[PDB]
């Protein structure tokens, strides 16, 4: 790597390890990774989810939990890591709870699992929603894989998983989503 | 691992229970990690459509159960992790609970979590009826009048099912037919027809056997013309 | 709770066709529908889920669609081993529901019912009961009307009718009438009539008995 | 309310480095980190210093304090806009092998998720060269 611009001055590297900055700490920080083009992956805490984008509606509004303030998540789940994380995340991509469409979630009764979902289509009236959820998307994810679409249905669903081991250590968007965290 | 497997069976006695007696059915597994995956309890009624009657989910979600409304309070599933099992305990039993029962298993589709059914059980029938064991009454058909020549065998007041009803110890299969068991006051009527040639009968013998195990009823009826 | 409607009970095909069994949800149900496959009451076997997406070990021959309310599996280039019973199911909310069910006929060229009337057996009477019988057998299609004449006039108390299915070998169907009456009421009368609508011929089959 | 992570030679632990191997930066480029807020290099060596801090005395309360959130949306903007920008991963400095002086490292930008080849920033890394020995002269002076 290294190389001589002179005979006396040389270019010299340094590179730092994300293994040490996220193992050598006791603070648990929200990891957000991108393992291919149709899985991203956060975690929080003892929360961890799978995000993917795809056509089909898992949640229906007339059968499934509506959400338009994040106090009404306490229906989402039993797991208070897994509603902090999910209303984390809507607060993080921008999401506003007054004046944006509200999200469905799957009543924490049911015992297919926990899952929440967000409409996202770049389609019609929800375009301007959509472009926002994207942005947000492009902030937090560093090269954000855009599979919506232009005029076309792209629903996104978190679910619990197990974090993959393989996913690549990125803290850009870790610091990114403690900073438009903030509200 | 190997073949995927749910077999069912009940845990103590038959099938056959009276109203107001409970019934255990049990459905053990192999061919999968039983405990990643929810378990369903389901039945289907004679005539009618398939019934969803109760979920159960793994231990990350607490064993948590769902149940219809019907069997609220009544049923109660279980699962042997350890046993790779699942159970469905039923109380309170009505004549309306008389159905083919199944047990069934639900995975993922698509990437999310569903209910729709990968494998199912082979089925427990079960029947609630204060009805009580007794054997047939075996009825000859023979025509008044004199090519084809068409007899019949007639089983009437017959508790529980099956009968099996034979032709000459089986020697007459082709142009047997054999009905559908009717039930009427508690007891099952049926009706079999044979088509013999003319020269067969009245000339030999033509004899219905018909069985009825849970009486131990043997009826050996010749139709004799009239 | 959510009514998946199977307006077709039977549905008549034959090697080699397309057919296409249909299934309407009484709610919007979007995608969350399965289609499953089962044969003389057995075990079924899941063949679709999300609606559109085959499950593995299922033949090509198998495809779906549908979304909201209005879905339909279709099987092209039927088999033999593809005649069974195929219902949906919702399960997009609890509880979950399934369809009544089409069963899946062969086609097959139309046969006139043999009619045969049988008066009560002797031992019978002894035992107080009459029952009259009336076997109709192989006939296509299974569409039939059956009316009993004692004395002319019709009778439908006492009736009971018991349909076969499709046997496998000749495609057919078959039925029986019975009519249960006790000794006095049948020694009241002397003449019975067993009378069959078919649509092989306009003319009403008639097969009766005196005394 | 200055709300600046003071580092205060300053030497990068074997955990910290993908190098496994310990090194030293002098006391003069470390002390520009100071209430310096455009400098990747120094906005990782606060984070990386917070964390060996607080694993010796629940995440990102004094994150600000620590890095710079208009550098970072600069990059961000020029991650959006498809030119060159920073993945506070390696960094870059030139050091005068004699003496053991160097300059403040900075970032080795990216573009279409590769390091940019070394040419196309040769301006940087010449200029730099420049100024060490112009800051190295008027230490000689003093
Ligand atoms: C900021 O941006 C830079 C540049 O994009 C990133 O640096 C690259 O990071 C990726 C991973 O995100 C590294 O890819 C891995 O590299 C291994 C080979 O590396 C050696 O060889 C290359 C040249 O080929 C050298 O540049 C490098 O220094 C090493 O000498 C492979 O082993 C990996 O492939 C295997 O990965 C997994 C391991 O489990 C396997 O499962 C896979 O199947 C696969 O075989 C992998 O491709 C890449 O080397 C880095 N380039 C560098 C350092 O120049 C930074 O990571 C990024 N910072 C972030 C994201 O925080
Ligand atoms: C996420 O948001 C998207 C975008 O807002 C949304 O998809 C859209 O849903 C609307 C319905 O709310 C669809 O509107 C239809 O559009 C066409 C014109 O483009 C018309 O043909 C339709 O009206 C006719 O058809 C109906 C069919 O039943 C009749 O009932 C009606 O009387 C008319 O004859 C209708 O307005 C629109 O097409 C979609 N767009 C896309 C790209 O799918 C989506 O539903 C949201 N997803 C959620 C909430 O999960
Ligand atoms: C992005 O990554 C996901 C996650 O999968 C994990 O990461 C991959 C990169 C691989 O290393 C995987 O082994 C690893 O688990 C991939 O999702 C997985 O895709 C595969 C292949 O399509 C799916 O397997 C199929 O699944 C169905 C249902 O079980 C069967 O019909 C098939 O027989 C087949 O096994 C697998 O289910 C799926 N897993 C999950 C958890 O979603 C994804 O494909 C990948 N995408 C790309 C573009 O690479
Ligand atoms: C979340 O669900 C609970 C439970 O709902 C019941 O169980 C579900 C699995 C499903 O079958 C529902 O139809 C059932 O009603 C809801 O709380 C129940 O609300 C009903 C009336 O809607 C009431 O009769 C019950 O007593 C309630 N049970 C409890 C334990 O409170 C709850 O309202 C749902 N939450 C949301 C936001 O819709
Ligand atoms: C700049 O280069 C010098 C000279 O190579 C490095 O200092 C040497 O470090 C080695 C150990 O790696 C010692 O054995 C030498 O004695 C050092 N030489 C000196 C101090 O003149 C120095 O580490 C380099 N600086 C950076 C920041 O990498």
């Amino acid at each position: 790597e290294a190389f001589k611009i002179g005979l006396h001055t040389e270019f010299q590297t340094v590179s730092f390890s994300m293994v040490g900055l996220f193992s050598n700490n006791p603070h648990d920080c929200p990891l957000l990774c991108t393992l291919n083009k149709s899985h991203l992956y956060i975690k929080g805490g003892n929360a961890s989810f799978q995000i993917s984008f795809d056509d089909i509606a898992v949640l229906l509004p007339q059968y499934d939990v509506i959400i338009q303030h994040p106090a009404d998540m306490s229906w989402c789940s039993k797991s208070d890591d897994q509603i902090w994380l999910s209303q984390w995340f809507m607060n993080a991509v921008g999401h506003d709870w007054h004046l944006d469409p509200p999200f469905l979630c799957r009543n924490r009764t049911k015992t297919e699992g926990f899952i929440f979902q967000v409409n996202t289509s770049k389609t019609g009236v929800n375009e301007n929603y959509a472009k926002k959820f994207k942005t947000g998307m492009h902030h937090l994810y560093r090269e954000y894989p855009d599979s919506c679409l232009n005029g076309k249905l792209c629903l996104m669903k978190a679910q619990p998983t197990s974090w993959p081991l393989q996913c690549p250590l990125d803290h850009v968007n870790t610091l990114h989503f403690l900073t438009r965290g903030k509200n | 691992t190997g073949q995927i497997q749910l077999v069912q069976s009940v845990e103590t006695g038959g099938g056959l229970v009276r109203p107001g007696n409970s019934l255990k059915l049990s459905c053990v597994t192999s061919g999968f990690t039983f405990s990643n995956y929810q378990m369903h309890w389901l039945r289907q009624p004679p005539g009618k459509r398939l019934e969803w009657i109760a979920v159960i989910t793994v231990k990350s979600d607490n064993y948590g159960a769902n149940y219809v409304e019907s069997v609220k309070g009544r049923f109660a599933i279980s699962r042997d992790d350890s046993k790779s099992s699942v159970y469905l305990e039923m109380n309170r039993l009505r004549e309306e609970d008389t159905a083919t029962y199944f047990c069934s298993r639900s995975g993922i589709y698509d990437g999310y979590y569903a209910y729709a059914m990968d494998y199912w059980g082979q089925g427990t029938s079960v029947t609630v009826s204060s009805a009580t064991t007794k054997g047939p009454s075996v009825y000859p058909l023979a025509p008044g009048s004199a090519s084809m020549v068409t007899l019949g065998c007639l089983v009437k007041g017959y508790f529980p099912e099956p009968v099996t009803v034979t032709w000459n110890s089986g020697s007459l299969s082709s142009g047997v037919h054999t009905f559908p068991a009717v039930l009427q006051s508690d007891l099952y009527t049926l009706s079999s027809s044979v088509t013999v040639p003319s020269s067969t009968w009245p000339s030999q013998t033509v004899t219905c056997n018909v069985a009825h195990p849970a009486s131990s009823t043997k009826v050996d009826k010749k139709i004799v013309p009239r | 709770s959510v009514v998946m409607t199977q307006s077709q009970k039977f549905m008549s095909t034959s090697v080699g066709d397309r057919v296409s069994i249909t299934c309407k949800a009484s709610q919007i149900v979007g995608t969350s529908v399965a289609w499953y496959q089962q044969k003389a009451g057995q075990s079924p076997k899941l063949l679709i889920y999300w609606a559109s997406t085959r499950h593995t070990g299922v033949p090509d021959r198998f495809t779906a669609g549908g979304s909201g309310t209005d879905f339909t599996l279709t099987i092209t280039n039927v088999q033999s081993e593809d005649l069974a019973d195929y219902f949906c199911q919702q399960y997009a909310t609890y509880p979950l529901t399934f369809g009544s069910g089409t069963k899946l006929e062969l086609k097959r060229t139309d046969a006139a019912p043999t009619v045969s009337i049988f008066p009560p057996s002797s031992e019978q009477l002894t035992s107080g009961g009459a029952s009259v019988v009336c076997f109709l057998n192989n006939f296509y299609p299974k569409d039939i009307n059956v009316k009993w004449k004692i004395d002319g006039s019709e009778r439908q108390n006492g009736v009971l009718n018991s349909w076969t299915d499709q046997d496998s070998k000749d495609s057919t169907y078959s039925m029986s009438s019975t009519l249960t009456l006790t000794k006095d009421e049948y020694e009241r009368h002397n003449s019975y009539t067993c009378e069959a609508t078919h649509k092989t011929s306009t003319s009403p089959i008639v097969k009766s008995f005196n005394r």
